């Protein structure tokens, strides 16, 4: 699942418009933390920013 | 009776007290070389 | 007839048998007299399957330590009845405090037999040591008895005795026993021939004439003893309270003591992780305590006076774990003669922590608070209510650039002269000791005070707190 | 090793020293008394310390040193009747046995002698030598005692040598013999090592392992002995980060005042935890990584013990899996999160944060 | 089943042990176990623990004989060879002095060019007996222990000079003698 959000919100790109979806605050940080370990990289402060 | 060891242990431990002491005599110079 | 009791009464024959009773009074007569005949012991006069109805029962309530059993001869005859492991023991660097050697992961088993006084009789012993082996060399006989190279052995020891924990260090004690010394032993094959051997010892003591019970010496089954005494409290109020969350019994801590009084009785009676129990069972054991018991005075991190908050002495409100896992509150009138479990004296109280402060992860008694940027360490006291730490890093310890013409007072200790490192004395509230720490550019009064000249409490706490790794 | 029948072991610190009286003649079966005694000996030095007139109840004694055959190596010895036989703090097997009983006597029990009929008739010396380092002086001679002991004994503090071609178990022998005669002088004399050490440590292991295979049948001694290099460079910054008063103050009194608090706090302090931590082996074990090896430690009339990890019912494992677990409602990683973002804006700090919730194993 | 209640004193017996390199301290106190082992059955074994003891009787034996070393798994033994083996890592040939093999599965037939001549450098020394296989072949024996307890040979090939204190291959023993005769394969 820490991989299905992540593949979910990509796929939206799929309907290609550039159209940017709400953040569900919490969900979102979750998953952010989700992605940081996943790259497992020093939290070398992944971010929103380069996320989008 | 007292049938356990303790008694003669610290017998033991005076005798080793005194043990160094031997020493001396076993190899201070001596009266004569008989050779 | 045979005297004979019902099952139920169970509870009370383990009560007081295993807890080392000594009032009589409250248990009910009938059962009362039953539990009299038993510890005369004159097992002619009991059902057997009586008892290993009680047995199972026992093994029902599966105490853990439990030897194995199947013949009612365990109470007619020597055997062992509990079982342990020797532990690692592999430490060097105090004194043995005369705990003889024995083999890593030795098992053991503990005897039902008590006596007043080593050495009289342990030729015995030796003598039936002697029966289960023929040829025998450089055996390390001593005082307590035999040891070979640990393997086959035995001895009289205390009763509570732990099993391979490192230390014997010097504590009071409380307990009396006409026969402190449960006899243990060492080597499966002896408990093997005692399968067989089916004995018991002579008593000249009593001039063997056949005496159930003996001047010097005594059985026991599976007596553990441990200290006991009924409770007298003048209750005033009650409540129970079921629950696991750790956090929610802080939460409630809080609840209460937002009350007046200034500090907080709690306590943790110490069988409760042992097997599984009847809750009859618990409500019959909380009309009594075991004076051993761990017991905690706590205190809020007194601030300020509320001149309403004032006179609540007459409730004196304290809290235990009745249940291994529930609570049971108390407010009851202030008395003295009362009596709790035994606390050595000058023992430091509690505070409660603060919801802004946060303990260094891995310590105790030290603390930092981001608003004003400082680190704190009690002088005596230790921390309480802690959910959550932050570990140490030396980046916190951020000097100031101050204009160079600072002054201070007190106590000055130099910590680093390069790091420009300080420790000085304060009372917070003008009630509570600390000390705090500070780098950079500050000055005293000269009068620099030596690391050596201080407290082992906050010195252990600062040797670690330096982390030179 | 297979240990061959008819032989018997006596370890004795005395046996430093020859004990003449204690040898009878051998006689076999029959009562053929031997009246013939040969002895062997480390080195022929060694030879330069009995005295033939110690033996009127003999009446021909002979020795040489032990040499190590290879042409008649057997895991059963030669044998011979025409002589008694005897070896005296030998360091290798042996491979020829007397009519009878042979009996041989050392101070080291070797690996060879474990599985053998063995006396050691040990006793507790209450005293230990101090070991010393600096960067007055006087010498003692590495490969002999002997012609030196009355020195040793009127004086307390010594440096001792090696030549650079000594076999490592002549090394570990003089060692031994020198602690052990330290071991009755009544001033525990400071000594050093004019060596690079860095594999005396391992001998200090092997003195270990040593201690340890007297103990599977021995004293129970209260023995001294530490770990060197790492514990002692640790322990000395330790003591420089604190007051200094004597740079040559005991290291075992620092245990002995923090002893003071351990009960009435019923924790454990850190030093002895850094301690087992710096052992190479009886520690948490760099040697293999075995944290779990916390201590249990215990006192007297306890319903209790303590540990690295707190309070502990009497002689009970670590923790409960089932338990009143750290419920993670509590310590949720996402409130975790948020108190933490909290204190940072608090304190103004880009970096190094980093928080951990608390555990709780049977008592709590 | 009847038989196995008696035995027979001229049946094959030998003890094995392990190739012990090395103390774990904890291995104690086990003696009181003995530990036997046959083929009871024609063709299936029986295990066996015992209390140690001293009056029973077992094959008769002549005096002396060697038991012998279960093989490490880390070597090979040589075709057609007892009493010796090689190892890779280090590139070495080994003989035992007295001991004898067992536990080899598969062997190695032996070839000279397994000989690493070790050029090695202009100055070298060595000590203790050595016998000198061949001046021409710069191929010499060296005496060594393993463990303190393994006395075996060492052969090499290469500068590896030595003291003065060289000695005669007619001196040794018969059994290591024929196993360097074979091995030679002057063939």
């Amino acid at each position: 699942e820490k991989y299905h959000s992540l593949f979910k919100l990509l796929e939206t790109t799929f309907d290609d418009y550039t159209c940017r979806p709400q953040m569900t605050q919490v969900q979102t940080d979750t998953l952010l933390d989700a992605v940081r370990s996943l790259l497992e990289m020093p939290s070398t402060t992944i971010d929103l920013t380069t996320v989008d | 009776e007292d049938v356990d060891y303790e008694k003669e242990s610290k017998r033991r431990k005076l005798e080793d007290e005194d043990f160094l002491k031997l020493k001396a005599l076993e190899f201070s110079k001596d009266i004569v070389n008989e050779k | 007839n045979l005297l004979t009791l019902e099952r139920d009464h169970f509870k009370y024959l383990f009560l007081t048998s295993y807890f080392d009773l000594k009032d009589n009074e409250h248990v009910p007569s009938e059962p009362m007299a039953f539990i009299r005949n038993y510890l005369n012991c004159t097992f002619d006069l009991l059902d057997d399957a009586v008892l290993m109805n009680y047995f199972n029962y026992l093994q029902s309530m599966q105490l853990k330590h439990l030897v194995g059993s199947t013949s009612t001869n365990i109470f007619k005859f020597v055997k062992p009845q509990f079982r342990f492991v020797c532990d690692r023991t592999t430490v060097d660097i105090l004194e043995f405090d005369t705990r003889m050697y024995i083999k890593p992961g030795t098992p053991v088993y503990a005897t039902n037999l008590f006596t007043s006084n080593p050495r009289k009789m342990m030729a015995f012993l030796y003598a039936e040591f002697g029966k289960v082996f023929k040829n025998k060399i450089f055996v390390n006989i001593n005082n307590y008895g035999c040891v070979l190279a640990g393997s086959a052995g035995f001895l009289f020891d205390d009763a509570y005795v732990d099993w391979n924990g490192v230390r014997m260090c010097a504590a009071p004690r409380l307990d009396n026993n006409m026969h402190p010394f449960r006899l243990y032993l060492l080597g499966e094959d002896m408990a093997k021939h005692f399968v067989d051997n089916n004995i018991l010892p002579p008593h000249p003591s009593n001039a063997k004439t056949r005496k159930i019970n003996n001047s010097m010496f005594m059985l026991k089954n599976f007596y553990k003893g441990l200290p006991l005494f009924k409770s007298k409290y003048t209750v005033v109020n009650s409540t129970k309270i079921v629950t696991r969350k750790p956090n929610d019994i802080f939460n409630e801590i809080d609840k209460e003591l937002n009350g007046n009084c200034p500090f907080i009785k709690f306590i943790q009676r110490d069988y409760i992780f042992d097997a599984q129990f009847p809750p009859d069972l618990l409500d019959l054991l909380n009309e009594y305590m075991t004076k051993s018991s761990i017991m905690k005075i706590i205190t809020k991190f007194v601030i300020e006076e509320n001149p309403a908050m004032s006179g609540e002495m007459s409730r004196e409100i304290i809290l235990d774990r009745y249940s291994v896992d529930n609570y049971r509150k108390l407010y009851i009138k202030m008395e003295i003669t009362n009596q709790f479990p035994v606390m050595y004296d000058h023992e430091s109280s509690y505070i409660f922590v603060s919801k802004d402060f946060l303990q260094l992860k891995g310590t105790m008694n030290a603390f930092y608070a981001p608003k004003q940027r400082i680190l704190s360490i009690l002088a005596v006291n230790r921390l309480f209510g802690a959910t959550e730490t932050i570990d140490f890093h030396p980046n916190l310890l951020v000097y100031r650039q101050s204009s160079p013409p600072v002054r201070l007072t007190g106590d000055v200790y130099v910590v680093d002269k390069n790091e420009k490192v300080f420790l000085v004395k304060h009372v917070f509230s003008n009630t509570v000791p600390a000390y705090l720490l500070i780098r950079g550019d500050y000055e005293s009064s000269s009068d620099l005070k030596s690391l050596r000249d201080l407290n082992p409490w906050v010195q252990n706490t600062l040797l670690k707190l330096l982390i030179p790794d | 090793m297979e240990c061959p029948f008819q032989i018997q072991v006596c370890i004795s610190d005395r046996f430093f020293a020859f004990p003449h009286n204690l040898v009878e003649p051998q006689s076999d079966v029959g009562n053929k008394l031997i009246e013939n005694l040969i002895v062997y000996v480390p080195t022929d030095d060694d030879r330069l310390y009995i005295d033939k007139k110690q033996f009127p109840k003999f009446n021909s004694v002979l020795v040489y040193r032990h040499e190590h055959d290879v042409n008649i190596d057997s895991r059963s010895p030669k044998k011979t009747a025409s002589a008694t036989i005897v070896y005296w703090n030998p360091l290798v097997p042996i491979t020829e046995i007397g009519a009878g009983e042979t009996r041989v006597f050392s101070v080291l029990l070797t690996n060879n002698l474990f599985y053998c009929n063995t006396m050691i008739v040990h006793h507790e010396n209450p005293k230990c030598p101090i070991e010393f380092t600096y960067p007055n002086l006087r010498p003692i001679a590495c490969e002999i005692p002997l012609s030196h002991f009355k020195e040793l004994v009127e004086s307390n503090d010594f440096l001792l040598c090696f030549n650079l071609e000594t076999s490592t178990m002549v090394k570990i022998l003089s060692l031994k013999r020198i602690f052990c005669i330290f071991q009755y002088r009544k001033q525990p004399a400071r000594y050093v090592i004019n060596l690079p050490h860095e594999e005396i440590d391992n001998l200090y292991n092997k003195l270990n392992w040593e201690r340890t295979r007297r103990l599977m049948k021995g004293d129970v001694p209260s023995n001294c002995a530490t770990v060197n290099r790492s514990s002692l460079k640790y322990i000395k910054q330790a003591q420089s980060l604190l007051g200094i008063p004597d740079y040559s103050q005991t290291v075992v009194d620092f245990v002995k005042m923090f002893q003071k608090i351990i009960f009435p706090y019923q924790l454990v302090p850190n030093v002895i935890i850094k301690l087992n931590n710096f052992d190479q082996m009886v520690s948490s074990a760099p040697n293999k990584a075995e944290p779990y090896k916390k201590i249990r430690l215990f006192c007297k009339n306890d319903s209790i013990a303590i540990s690295s990890s707190g309070i502990v019912p009497i002689n009970m494992p670590d923790f409960s899996p089932p338990n009143t677990f750290d419920y993670s409602d509590y310590a949720n990683r996402t409130n975790i999160n948020f108190v933490t973002q909290r204190v940072l804006t608090d304190g103004g700090f880009s970096s190094g944060i980093t928080v951990t919730p608390v555990k709780y194993n049977y008592y709590l």
